[PDB]
């Protein structure tokens, strides 16, 4: 702490901090008492933030450590202030993994159909017979890449520079950005395109009669 | 009127005999003071 | 004249006994809806569409089991939405169907089983 | 006599539930006379009867396939055990099951019968019209030799509902399935969902369901079903009573709805030695629970006027039952810790509530995430 | 206003049950006896019955 509180992550208040005991209920004015039952509030539930999901994913990957299992609002505000540092650090680790593994082993993440060995040693040992240099092997590997895999890989485009973590967060984690499925089910909102409205459905008024037809029916207007 | 707000979590400490009892505009009991009062916050 | 908005005709249990005892030219579909029942909002629309599609080639009628509950029980109804398809030939057994069957299953029954 | 699968791997993490009986697209068995009809022809007004509904219809149950779908969508695993016709509609129902990821290895496929179609002979007796079944539908006619014993082996809860008791064949098959499941250590869940014929008289239904009820380890009954199996009129007088001069406590002055909590002595005619949990459901508004060791009530809620146009009560009881099974299979302390039981039953409450907010049952069963979200938004954190 | 009446200052102090506890201990009346005594008739008790 005292040393190495510069650089690395450390508890903001120093460890061994003191704690205090205060007025219990019945020592306090009625306006400064905690109620005898915890009151319902719309705000009772921690707001789901992008910064919480990312800071949890960084904690589980060990890039960061947190005081508890859930990132505080202070920690998420600091992530909000500093996320680009961790993003560029992850992108740099991704460039370095590219340099180490070589393009076959790196980009084979997005070619599930490419079953062959992609290590630099295997690429060399394949060049030493098939005559295909590393580039022709890479063209072939990408020739096995499906369109959907290619669109996912396009996150690695040198102009996009999509976060290596955002490319690999799974659904049950990304869900925590908005806070899981909506409580009111979206199937209530979903409507098909080219659906034609059934104006006889149960959420329309009964068909309005033709005014002349209605007046005639009620014997208010006569024909002959 | 400006509101003074606690800059830290902790325990408020002051000698409440230095200040007069009053009822606030909201009916809350409060102390009304006509001195420079020092309030500790044991954080 | 203003043309009535609904074709499926509500019957009492006695008017239904009359309609089943008398000779019929066409299949008789009896719907045992009840007005508090959620699926019956949908069944009433399916039956209205059937009642248009078949015109006079089918007699589609309905019996509110709020009113004719003991008759529904005697019809061996065990739930709603339920439907009887009663053949115009009185020798054949009637078909009871349970749940929201597809309108195509209604057409199948009426064309091929009645 | 024994059955061996030849496999030793521990099955899979969310324990399987088997739901036995019939499958219909949506179908309300519990029907009784209601005081308020809306217009007989304008279906545009029957929303008023899904937001101020009959008390027996406040949270309708349905087919056990609804419970299978809801349980799978709440994250569990369900197998549906039953029979369907070889016709297009039996295929549609099996496709509905499969698309909902309900396991259909016990779903047989009769080729010579027409799924929902029951043959009945219309007869006249006492001058009244009557029907008698000439042929039972596929879903009523699953044989005891058509049970999938691998499912009954895997399944930790065997769920059934009393509609199977309306078929003698399905009743015999049910009791064979119960024997098999109990042999494989299963728990028997009996969602009563009394169909119309079983509301005729208390003392006939009580003996009709007697063997099923005494086989069940876990039972779900609506308030109206319990009060019908007990003295319906006594509990009517119980709640229509109002003190002549003064109330015996302040709360009795407030004239609020009577959430009467049946005592264990009143349940005692129905209690039995195998019964691990009885749940009496008063809509989603309350779940009373009873065990050999403690009883209590989970206070729930509903809202349905929040969605006046899209609300529909149908399947809310199936989603409640599915949530109960979903927690029972993954938190069996429910049978032993009262706070745990309450906290987990509040998940069933939330699932029922979400299930009330859309037209259609299968369309409306919530996911696990939506249910837990609603729990944590409705309930104070102390009581999550 | 900053409260001036002795009785209103006393009521302000009584707003804490701990102060009520201390008043109980200082007067020596037991706290259930004080909870009873708060229901005492506020004044002007009628002249005793002389019934003959």
């Amino acid at each position: 702490d005292k040393k190495l509180g510069r650089p690395h992550p450390f508890i903001d208040p120093t460890k061994k901090k003191q704690i205090e005991t205060t007025l219990t209920s019945d020592e306090s004015w009625w306006n400064w008492r905690k109620p005898e039952k915890e009151q319902w509030s719309r705000w009772q539930r921690r707001r789901p933030d992008v910064e919480t999901v990312f800071l949890k994913a960084m904690a589980e990957t060990g890039q960061v450590k947190l005081y508890g299992k859930e990132p505080t609002l202070t920690e998420t505000s600091l992530y909000r202030a500093r996320r680009h540092l961790f993003k560029e650090e992850r992108l740099q680790a991704e460039r370095e993994r590219l340099a180490k593994e070589g393009p076959m082993a790196f980009y084979s993440e997005w070619v599930k159909a490419w079953k062959r060995d992609t290590s630099r040693e295997a690429v060399q040992k394949h060049f030493e017979e098939t005559g295909e240099d590393e580039n022709t092997q890479l063209i072939e590997m990408f020739s096995h890449q499906t369109d959907r895999e290619y669109r996912i890989m396009m996150g690695t485009d040198v102009r996009i520079k999509r976060d290596p973590l955002a490319m690999r967060m799974k659904e049950d984690q990304i869900k925590q950005i908005w806070g899981g499925d909506p409580v009111y089910p979206t199937i209530n909102y979903i409507q098909a395109p080219d659906a034609v409205m059934d104006f006889r459905g149960p959420d329309f008024h009964e068909p309005t009669p033709n005014m002349l037809s209605y007046l005639k029916e009620n014997c208010k207007v006569i024909s002959r | 009127a400006e509101h003074v707000r606690a800059p830290y979590n902790g325990k408020i400490k002051f000698n409440e005999d230095l200040v007069h009892p009053t009822r606030t505009r909201h009916g809350h009991p409060a102390f009304l003071c006509y001195i420079d009062l020092s309030v500790i916050i044991e954080s | 004249f203003v043309r009535e908005d609904y074709l499926v005709r509500k019957l009492t249990a006695e008017e239904l006994q009359e309609l089943v005892k008398g000779e019929r030219k066409v299949p008789l579909i009896v719907d045992f809806y009840a007005t508090w029942c959620g699926p019956c909002i949908l069944m009433a629309q399916e039956l209205e569409m059937l009642a248009v599609e078949y015109e006079s080639n089918a007699m589609i009628v309905k019996v509110d089991t709020d009113d004719e509950y003991e008759f529904a029980r005697d019809m061996q109804v065990r739930g709603l939405p339920t439907l009887f398809f009663i053949s115009p030939d009185p020798s054949k057994d009637a078909i009871r169907t349970e749940g929201l069957i597809p309108l195509q299953m209604m057409r199948d029954i009426i064309d091929n089983d009645m | 006599v024994d059955y061996d699968d030849g496999i030793d791997f521990p099955y899979d993490d969310p324990p399987l539930v088997c739901c036995f009986g019939a499958v219909q697209k949506e179908f309300v068995p519990v029907v009784r006379v209601h005081d308020n009809p809306m217009h007989p022809d304008i279906y545009s007004q029957w929303k008023m009867l899904q937001w101020d509904p009959p008390e027996f219809g406040r949270a309708p149950g349905g087919p056990p396939s609804n419970v299978a779908i809801s349980h799978v969508r709440l994250g569990g695993r369900a197998a549906f055990m039953g029979k369907v016709g070889g016709d297009d509609y039996g295929e549609e129902l099996v496709l509905m099951m499969n698309k909902e990821r309900v396991q259909t290895r016990g779903v047989k496929f009769d080729e010579g019968a027409s799924t929902a179609c029951t043959r009945v002979k219309i007869k006249f007796e006492d001058g009244k019209m009557k029907a008698e079944t000439v042929k039972e539908p596929p879903e009523d006619s699953l044989l005891a030799s058509e049970l999938n014993l691998a499912v009954l082996k895997e399944a930790r809860i065997f769920h059934f509902n009393s509609e199977v008791l309306t078929s003698p064949t399905m009743e015999s098959t049910l009791f064979k399935a119960i024997q098999w499941s109990k042999k494989f250590g299963g728990l028997i869940f009996f969602d009563l969902n009394l169909p119309l014929p079983l509301w005729r008289s208390r003392n006939e239904t009580r003996k009709l369901i007697k063997k099923s009820w005494d086989e069940a380890n876990i039972i779900e009954v609506s308030q109206q079903e319990l009060e019908f199996l007990l003295d319906e009129e006594y509990y009517e007088r119980r709640r229509n009573y109002t003190p002549q001069y003064f109330a015996e406590d302040f709360e009795q002055t407030k004239n609020r709805r009577d959430y009467y909590h049946y005592t264990p002595e009143e349940i005692k005619p129905l209690w039995h030695d195998d019964l691990k949990l009885l749940v009496v459901t008063d809509g989603t508004l309350r779940l009373h629970y009873y065990t050999p060791k403690f009883d209590g009530v989970v206070v729930g809620t509903e809202d349905v006027l929040i969605t006046p146009f899209t609300c529909d009560r149908t399947g809310s009881g199936d989603a409640v039952v599915a949530g109960i099974m979903r927690k029972l299979t993954t938190c069996p302390e429910m049978f032993e810790d009262q706070d745990v039981l309450e906290r987990q039953l509040r998940f069933a409450v939330a699932a029922g509530i979400i299930s009330q907010w859309t037209i259609g049952a299968v369309r409306g069963f919530p996911t696990e995430s939506a249910t837990q979200n609603l729990k944590e938004q409705v309930y104070v954190p102390s009581m999550w | 206003v900053p409260l001036q009446s002795p009785e209103a200052i006393e009521a302000f102090k009584m707003l804490r049950p701990s102060y009520r506890k201390k008043k109980i201990k200082e007067m020596g009346i037991t706290e259930d006896e004080w909870y009873a005594k708060q229901f005492e008739i506020r004044g002007d008790k009628p002249p005793p019955l002389d019934t003959s």
